[PDB]
């Protein structure tokens, strides 16, 4: 569900409304196949969700 | 009468030690490493 873009951050942060993050690169739902989910960028939600 | 015979000469005191020297001051530090790296541009687009 969170985040961290930079280094020195106590608690990951969570995705903001509109956004969403799935656990792994290949276990998503919704995502155009030219992009990986490293887990420091919340990708955005889809059209039609 | 001739005088008694002088007796010979004592033998000299004994010296003292000598202490020894503290430690010297440590090494200066060295300066942080040169400078920050050239800021990178950044790249594409990030959108879903």
């Amino acid at each position: 569900g969170y985040y961290t873009d930079v280094d020195g951050l106590p608690i990951q942060l969570p995705c903001k409304p509109g956004t969403f993050m799935p656990f792994d690169t290949a276990t998503a739902n919704l995502l155009d196949t030219g992009l990986t989910v490293d887990g420091t960028q919340c990708y955005t939600c889809q059209t039609g969700t | 009468p001739p005088p008694t015979s002088p007796p010979p000469s004592p033998p000299p005191s004994p010296p003292p030690p000598r202490p020894p020297p503290p430690p010297p001051p440590p090494p200066s530090p060295p300066p942080p490493n040169r400078s920050p790296p050239p800021p990178p541009p950044a790249s594409s687009a990030i959108n879903p």
